[PDB]
């Protein structure tokens, strides 16, 4: 008799250990998970990592926003500008489309404020105006000076010296990416005071 | 101040030694590279011929020998190339770092016919790797004679030859050291010859005393040409090579007799120029994806010998199963000629291969049965692109079939399907799920199939990664009929029957999310069933039912994370079915009856079943279903 | 010798450069769209200045000739001077102008290649293969035609195999002598150990019966695997070598019954002559 | 005869393109070698500082600095050690292959104390990757300071240097190319001396002009900064294994890894012979979030020769199951490339492979001592270690000790093989396994009854890598590992048990071959054995094939083979418990009349139900959902 074999061993190897998985996306500003300044600060760091990054290979953003974020399972944040997913996250320089091409590295670092700013205080910049006219009034005067004063307590203060100094409107003043690092370093180093 | 100009000097010893110790590391390449050297006098002979043929009358062929002797334990090539003069005996083969393949090539710069292997000038001396002392007899058109010899120690000896006349070429004679005797094996130069120097352009021969005479005495010599019977086929032009060869190459190329499916003659001219072939195997290897196989699939050759094999940079992890050729002529190598000193050169022409491999696929989706036969093959791997390639995600999207509820056994093409869309319908409705039946027959599909819309059907685990990535396809998206909130176009009818069943069914619905709290996140209505009481679809963000199944059944896995991403079940009922009528009409009496209850956790945990979720544990399901059928029976 | 032209290339999707921090399928589109702008700038400022040099050549050979013009007509020796004064001008923004020509020329020597422009395609040629699938079992026609000729080539392929019995050596053979493993050389090889039996050679016996059976049962997995037999070969002795004891269970029985069965073949043969 | 003695020469030009061109694959390794040079030469002066401590007059601190010069496109490369004579420039730097450090090396004669990085001669011109033009300008002890000058040229100019001086040691001026200037930047500098020699025994400090200036009482960015932060760290597997301290162990794990937290535990062993080498190994606490994901490639291991990197780990270094590993290989004696990125004997690579593998082993079993560390150890690489039974063959042995499992008299603490064979009855001769998808999914299940109220232990195996461990993991000191899932399970039983089975089987023989028409092509057979205590039916698997988690691991792997998925699938065998109500009371049902539709319709939903009990997923469940709805119809009253 040929029995039937009990061959088997053709493929019940481990074969290619695949990945992907992730937890979310950046826009939960709105869905209030805002949680103490330990994952903030980390969440701040990972992403001026990527900024500086960025600028090392001069590449010109100048569209950092809350879509364009997105957080990954072990608390890695990927800021890889995910398509649509426009309005009060743009510069003066930008909106006024005086050279036709606004592309600066100040407006990345006056994003990257705005972005912080919205990061640390979970609420949007110039949250008064909820107006299409009203908004681009600002950006085409060329003078705009927003709040700070939804600030979450018992935080370090870094962050306040660097949001004031990023959101300025002199386009030789602004802070550096290199600068950021320093911040964050010591941001961090702050937060058991 | 003073400026005393001096010039570089080398130690020689040191550089000897420096070359035989430090230089190569494979010692199997010095074959490779004295069969170069015999082919570039070979090549020399032949162009010299071009102008005149008295330059070959001493002997017509121009082929290499390779002799073993393992009674003097001596290796020899021979050649019947061009040989050098006492002259060119010294300045070429004394002077290191000297060539005179270079010198030959930059001489002409005018009646450029011709591709020589060499360039630096030390590849000679790697024969020392495998030999104590090398003996190099040639013989030039224009001298006599001459007996090269050196054993590496800072000094080489010429002599007039006094012994066997040879007509034309060289004969370097290695006497291979204690260690190295393995190189005088048949089997072992068959593989060393067929790994490295298998595409030279003259015969390269194999001589040794085993072919027995009638049956004994073996002393007839085995005159074994077959170490380089195929020729480079693409080097000719593509017009003028006819299936049937291509087939030929192809079966010499993979150690396996069977035709090929598709081929791929193509090149590119400019700073990075070279010549490909690419196949696509008529059935994919037993072992395609099995990671211990590394990857030798696509050959890197320049100047047609081997450089390197397959590398994550040459060609993607997915198209591991189309193999080929890259032959190029002008790549900077390394010292030992097994890599690139610039390693990004590989990825500029993988950038060339992908996209050559993707036209050649378009063009193959232009015969059904063909394309039907490659895509049983290597579905897999289009997916596997889908999900991985990005820069070539919508062109390799237009490569996915799949099976359909509107097209029966045969798959159909996602344009085909967009082509047959209703106006009205702007999404592409899949379902993932175990097998072909399994979801042709299921709770979720009912509605969709009820109003005429197709369903692509997705069985095979590798869909849940193809989908993970394409979230949309010809600017109308996927999305599954397994996740909450499926949008459908809704009839006025419909939509007030709707509004009425909801603002009907809210009591037993509140009764579901109070004895179902943390199993179910939210009980509600929907218009996705006809024919069944309850199924369970998951939330819009998170994993399906499938998609969970198959990620925790990867064998390696973090599982810390497992329920950081966990579904989110949200049972929904069919307020047409008369299941529910009845219960809604027993839970109005009352909201405790044991009978609601259990009629509630047993729809609840068939519904597990039924949208291709696992329960916690089946015992408690089976040994419920057990104790109903014995009430059924009567049996207490 | 000399690289010096391939010391700058910049590949879009380089996936060797990438931070954890920046999505890969993202990072790989900012480049792009990066690089075509650097084509788009660089190829507009050459384009205008090419033809703001053609401009310049027009002037200049317009200025000339009617400085030869004014020169031939008596009278016009302040508008002479006046126009060598221009010329003069003219000539020295049409040297001025090759300087940015050699500038740019520069730049294009220190811009980076990359796939568009380090190859331009030559010939491509896409030619698909159809031919005719499936195999045929037959008794007769080829079948018996191949079985003379491979009995006839391989006669002593047959013999030295049948002589192994070592897994390892029958391993490394079989790959230097693939053409041994089909179904006419399983016929052939079970005819032969008939012959062998009734002939009563026992370690001849054992010696080609035991490799016999390997081979068909690679031939079954061959079978059940749904590829060719003549190139899995090798994968059946790693099996065999990390195999269960039921393996060895079965083999072994098989072995027994390949024993019973060809022995009464041999005493039926004996018996009929 | 007429023989005729020549001598070996070389082509100048062609042999320094070879140097520059085809032997370093990466332009950056040019500062690898240079700190090289400077390492040697501090080795040379500190060793002869050693013996007369008198030629250390001329300077004290043994330190190499980066000076990088953006303004005149330059880095130049100071160092405090031995300079070099005239007649040593001329020689050792204008003649290609000769090394001057293998000359000093080969002049200690019994009483070698240092090692160096440098004998083949070729690495100095590696500076012409990136430089232009190299300056060096040397002074030794007994000579003044000679400022050497050459382009690649062919020739080289060795002046008098009358300027600025300088005490000892050497200035190797690099004037880098016009397109060579990402070397300048501090990120690119970091990376190369981080990447490549991060290890080397002197303080090497960069310099840039970054500092900001204090200003109070402005934004001032021109000041110099020196950071020694390119060597802060210090090679501390070259001290002995036993005067170190965890905290340094700690720190320096913490260092080479950028962990904010220390190691787990640590093996620091070296071996003499005719190869030696240190290695300094580490368990990371907890395991990297992508350990499995080979697309990220490997570089655990790092491969040291005295102190200067040569290649991450590859596939021949450590196994793919021990890439949790981190730590550092380093060896004295490896014949190296000419690049030095390399070994020359790949060969090598695989008895360094044999001795880590081994230690690394060792270092398991004396931490499974302590039971307390052992748990966080193996809750977090108990994967690595299962992949290592499947995957490695000769360690299989002793890596099968280190596998701890829940079993049914343990409760929520996880026991080891050997306790169970501790635990085992003098009458049970295998360990009974069940292979499950949870822990609870098997802790109450059909196989497992039976054996727990006879009192032995069942180990629970939840994971899908334990099937493919327990697949090759086939005995443990004799007793062999036995699935209760599967078919022919024996227990020990006496001849009142053997005689009540027979006689089940006897009455049941005709009730299991109408169930078998009934479910003809759906149950291979159907069997009757001791399995079951409170449950009707259970499907178990033929003695070989695929369990049914085992086949549902299988079916639901991305990449596996559509042509297989048939030929090693389980073979169901239904099993009937002769003494539960409902199969007997079915029993009357089948004597009475064999064809009955009631009769058809238990069998084939008991079959479904013993199929989702088992683990086997329904061929079409919403059939079974539809027999339930129908029979929640009936036994309703709609
Ligand atoms: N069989 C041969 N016939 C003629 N000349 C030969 C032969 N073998 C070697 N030579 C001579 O030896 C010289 C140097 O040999 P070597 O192989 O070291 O250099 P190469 O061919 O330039 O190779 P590579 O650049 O790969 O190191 C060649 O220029 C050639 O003139
Ligand atoms: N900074 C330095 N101080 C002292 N001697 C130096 C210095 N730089 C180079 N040298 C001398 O120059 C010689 C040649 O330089 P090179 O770096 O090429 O050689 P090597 O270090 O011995 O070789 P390799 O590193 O390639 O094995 C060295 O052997 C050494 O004697
Ligand atoms: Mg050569
Ligand atoms: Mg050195």
């Amino acid at each position: 008799l040929l029995f039937m074999g009990y061959m088997t061993k053709d493929n019940l190897a481990v074969i290619t250990q695949w990945c992907e998985g992730s937890s979310l996306y950046k826009h939960l500003h709105v869905q209030e998970t805002k949680f103490q300044m330990f994952q903030l600060i980390d969440i701040a760091r990972q992403t001026a990592q990527g900024m500086d990054y960025l600028h090392a290979k001069n590449i010109i953003h100048r569209d950092m926003k809350s879509n364009n974020i997105f957080l990954h399972e072990g608390l890695t944040v990927k800021i890889g500008d995910f398509g649509l997913a426009s309005v009060l996250w743009m510069a003066p320089e930008v909106i006024r489309m005086q050279d036709n091409n606004p592309f600066s590295f100040q407006s990345d670092v006056y994003s990257y404020g705005i972005v912080l700013y919205e990061l640390m205080t979970g609420e949007l910049p110039y949250s008064h105006i909820n107006n299409r006219d009203q908004i681009i009034f600002m950006v085409g005067r060329g003078y705009a000076s927003p709040d700070l004063s939804k600030l979450y307590k018992n935080c370090p203060k870094a962050m306040k010296r660097l949001v004031a100094d990023c959101v300025k409107k002199v386009k030789e003043e602004r802070p550096l990416f290199p600068q950021i690092l320093s911040s964050i370093e010591l941001l961090q180093h702050s937060l058991p005071k | 101040e003073e400026v005393e100009t001096f010039a570089f000097q080398a130690e020689i010893a040191q550089l000897m030694s420096l070359i035989i110790n430090t230089f190569y590391s494979n010692k199997e390449i010095f074959l490779r590279e004295l069969i170069s050297n015999a082919s570039d006098a070979l090549d020399k002979i032949r162009y010299e011929s071009l102008t005149d043929p008295s330059k070959l009358d001493s002997g017509k062929e121009l082929k290499i020998d390779i002799i073993p002797n393992p009674q003097e334990r001596t290796l020899t090539l021979v050649d019947t190339g061009i040989g050098m003069t006492k002259a060119d005996l010294i300045n070429n083969l004394g002077t290191i770092a000297k060539s005179g393949t270079k010198a030959f090539m930059e001489a002409l710069q005018a009646g450029a016919d011709i591709s020589m292997i060499g360039q630096f000038g030390v590849g000679f001396y790697s024969a020392y790797l495998v030999a104590e002392k090398v003996v190099v007899i040639t013989k030039h058109n224009d001298d006599e004679q001459y007996a090269w010899e050196s054993s590496a120690g800072g000094s080489f000896t010429v002599r007039a030859d006094h012994g066997e006349p040879i007509g034309r070429g060289t004969k370097v004679i290695l006497h291979l050291k204690e260690d190295q005797t393995e190189y005088l094996e048949e089997r072992r130069v068959k593989e060393v010859v067929k790994k490295h120097s298998q595409f030279i352009g003259y015969p390269i021969t194999l001589y040794l005393e085993k072919e027995r005479e009638k049956k004994k005495i073996k002393e007839k010599y085995i005159d074994q040409e077959e170490l380089n019977k195929t020729k480079p086929i693409w080097t000719r032009n593509p017009d003028d090579i006819t299936q049937e060869e291509y087939g030929e190459f192809y079966k010499s190329l993979t150690n396996d007799w069977e035709d090929h499916l598709a081929v791929k003659h193509f090149s590119v001219e400019g700073q990075l120029e070279f010549r490909a072939l690419l196949f696509i195997p008529r059935r994919a290897p037993f072992d395609l994806f099995e990671n211990k196989k590394k990857k030798n699939n696509i050959k890197l050759y320049v100047r047609r010998v081997f450089i390197m094999d397959s590398c994550d940079e040459l060609i993607p992890e997915y198209l591991n199963f189309i193999r080929g050729v890259v032959d190029s002529e002008d790549l900077p190598l390394n010292i030992s000629r097994e890599m690139l000193q610039q390693s990004k050169i590989l990825k500029v022409i993988r950038k060339n291969i992908v996209k050559k491999c993707l036209e050649l696929f378009s063009e193959l989706a232009e015969d059904k049965e063909n394309y039907k036969k490659f895509y049983e093959a290597f579905s897999k791997n289009l997916k596997l692109g889908i999900h991985e390639d990005s820069t070539n995600r919508r062109r390799l999207s237009e490569l996915l079939r799949y099976h359909t509820s509107q097209s029966g056994d045969e798959m159909t093409s996602l344009s085909e399907y967009v082509s047959r869309m209703k106006e009205t319908q702007k999404s592409i409705y899949y379902i993932t799920g175990e097998s072909k039946e399994q979801v042709a027959n299921s709770a979720f599909v009912e509605r969709v199939r009820k109003r005429g819309f197709e369903v692509v059907y997705m069985t095979e685990p590798i869909d849940e990664y193809c989908v993970q990535q394409l979230k949309e396809f010809d600017g109308k998206s996927l999305v599954s009929v397994t996740k909450e909130g499926l949008e459908l176009p809704e009839d006025e009818e419909e939509k007030k029957k709707m509004e009425e069943s909801k603002a009907k069914f809210e009591n037993l619905c509140k009764l579901m999310k109070e004895i179902l709290d943390k199993k179910v996140e939210k009980v509600t209505i929907s218009n996705r069933l006809v024919s069944s009481p309850c199924c369970i679809v998951t939330s819009t963000y998170g994993w399906t039912a499938n998609m969970e199944r198959i990620m925790k059944a990867q064998a390696l896995r973090d599982n810390s994370t497992m329920g950081y991403m966990m579904a989110k079940k949200h049972l929904e009922i069919n307020p047409d079915h008369p299941i529910v009528e009845t219960l809604r009409q027993k839970a109005e009496a009352d909201k405790n009856d044991k009978a609601v209850k259990d009629l509630v956790v047993l729809l609840f945990e068939t519904a597990l079943l039924s949208s291709g979720f696992s329960l916690e544990d089946p015992q408690t399901h089976s040994n419920r279903i057990y104790r109903m059928i014995k009430l059924g029976l009567g049996i207490d | 010798v000399d690289y010096s032209v391939w010391d700058h290339i910049e590949v879009s999707d380089d996936e060797d450069e990438t931070h954890p921090n920046i999505d890969t399928a993202s990072l790989f589109r900012w480049r792009h769209q990066a690089r075509v702008e650097r084509m788009e700038q660089f190829q507009k400022e050459k384009e205008e200045l090419d033809r703001g040099c053609r401009e310049c050549k027009r002037k200049v050979a317009e200025c000339q000739r009617k400085l030869k013009e004014l020169e031939v007509a008596e009278g016009g020796k302040a508008e002479l001077e006046r126009l060598q004064a221009e010329a003069q001008q003219l000539r020295k923004e049409e040297r001025s102008w090759e300087q940015k020509l050699e500038e740019m020329r520069k730049k294009e020597k220190s811009m980076p290649w990359n796939v568009d422009t380090l190859s331009k395609d030559g010939f491509s040629k896409s030619m698909v293969n159809t031919k005719p699938e499936k195999t045929e079992e037959d008794s007769e026609e080829v079948r018996e035609q191949k079985h003379k000729t491979f009995v006839e080539k391989y006669e002593k392929q047959i013999k030295h195999f049948g002589m192994l019995r070592r897994w390892d050596d029958s391993q490394k053979y079989l790959s230097d002598n693939v053409h041994l493993v089909c179904e006419e050389t399983a016929n052939y090889l079970v005819i032969w150990c008939i012959d062998l039996e009734v002939e009563e050679k026992c370690a001849l016996m054992e010696q080609v019966a035991h490799q016999t059976i390997v081979m068909q049962f690679i031939l079954e997995l061959a079978k059940s695997l749904k590829v060719d037999p003549r190139a899995c070969f090798r994968q059946f002795f790693t099996k065999i070598k990390t195999a269960d004891r039921q393996y060895m269970e079965g083999f072994n029985d098989e072995l027994e019954a390949f024993k019973e069965r060809v022995r009464g073949r041999a005493k039926l043969r004996i018996e009929k002559a």
